[PDB]
């Protein structure tokens, strides 16, 4: 019984890696994306700075962040500006995540190699398209 | 109408136009020309392009021109006129960049240049600020960066739904001899109508 597999979750990868600028001058994203549940392990992340499950009391309301570790086989990326990748979305509890700084322990143990990425909940915002 | 989304839309086509041909292109072949902090639906970030890009921000919009330019009334509508004053700041990311940001100044004055932003966003150049070599350290070597500031005037008319002209005046009037005289001497009644 892995560790590595306890929690499984749904990625959401922008798969058709378009990512374009429009004429006009926005950004567009790219048009598909696929959700395909994987395996991993969610640990809260305690290290200094970073805040878990902290409710920030800003002027205009409270906000909610949180950052958690997750520890992982699958090669989940983040937004890259020399491939083009545009990084990819974990859910917990039906909030979006974001999969900012990766670990890549991919090659060096033979039954213990894993990939560590650190995912941070998505503020809230409204929606626009373009 | 003034809107400053649509003011920075006409900019980056302008821009793609005059200074295109010293810029890098993407996979469609496209000048990189964008608008800062890039964002799709919600929270999709965008990834910094190419070197030689150009970004485009709208840093404010000031009004030192007065509360309301002037008030006229189109078909039934009070509609309001006020005079804005947008500094737009234009800075080009890559290696030469001081280069590539003097060619647009000295492009940006040409009468035909300024005739093409006119048309497409609808205001005009007031003047263009200094355009320092800056040199910043992203994580290995130095990133070279040219920021100008496009200052543009532009008039925005916006029409009052609740405006309900006058169409007809009815005035009473009285005459006396000295002040008080409560029976008026002679009396006043008019009745002005649009038709």
């Amino acid at each position: 019984m892995r560790l590595l597999n306890r929690h499984s979750f749904v990625v959401k990868r922008k798969v058709s890696e378009d990512g374009h600028y429009n004429e006009d001058g926005d950004w567009v994203a790219s048009q598909d994306v696929v959700s395909i549940n994987c395996k991993g392990n969610i640990q809260p992340y305690i290290k200094g700075s970073v805040k878990n499950g902290t409710q920030i009391v800003l002027p205009e309301g409270i906000r909610l962040t949180d950052t958690r570790i997750l520890f992982t086989v699958a090669e989940l990326r983040t937004s890259d500006d020399v491939d083009w990748t545009e990084a990819d979305i974990v859910m917990i509890k039906g909030h979006e995540y974001e999969v900012f700084m990766t670990m890549d322990w991919s090659e060096q143990l033979a039954h213990t190699s894993h990939y560590e990425y650190i995912i941070i909940r998505r503020d809230k915002m409204n929606a626009v398209r373009n | 109408q003034l809107e400053t989304a649509e003011l920075e839309k006409g900019i980056v086509r302008v821009l793609v136009d005059v200074i295109g041909h010293r810029l890098a292109r993407d996979k469609n072949n496209r000048p990189n020309v964008i608008r800062a902090y890039p964002s799709d639906n919600s929270n999709d970030k965008g990834l910094k392009p190419d070197q030689p890009f150009i970004t485009v921000y709208c840093q404010d919009a000031t009004t030192p021109y007065g509360w309301v330019l002037d008030k006229f009334v189109e078909d039934d509508a009070v509609c309001y006129r006020i005079a804005f004053q947008i500094p737009v700041l234009i800075t080009v990311n890559g290696k030469g960049a001081h280069s590539i940001m003097l060619e647009l100044k000295q492009r940006l004055e040409m009468s035909t240049t300024r005739d093409y932003l006119a048309d497409m966003t609808g205001a005009s150049v007031l003047d263009t600020g200094a355009i320092p070599n800056d040199y910043t350290y992203l994580n290995t070597d130095f990133e070279n960066s040219a920021p100008l500031v496009v200052t543009l005037v532009k008039n925005s008319v916006l029409k009052d739904e609740r405006g309900s002209i006058i169409e007809r005046v009815i005035v009473d009037g009285e005459l006396v001899y000295e002040e008080g005289q409560e029976p008026p001497e002679y009396t006043i009644h008019l009745d002005v109508d649009s038709k």
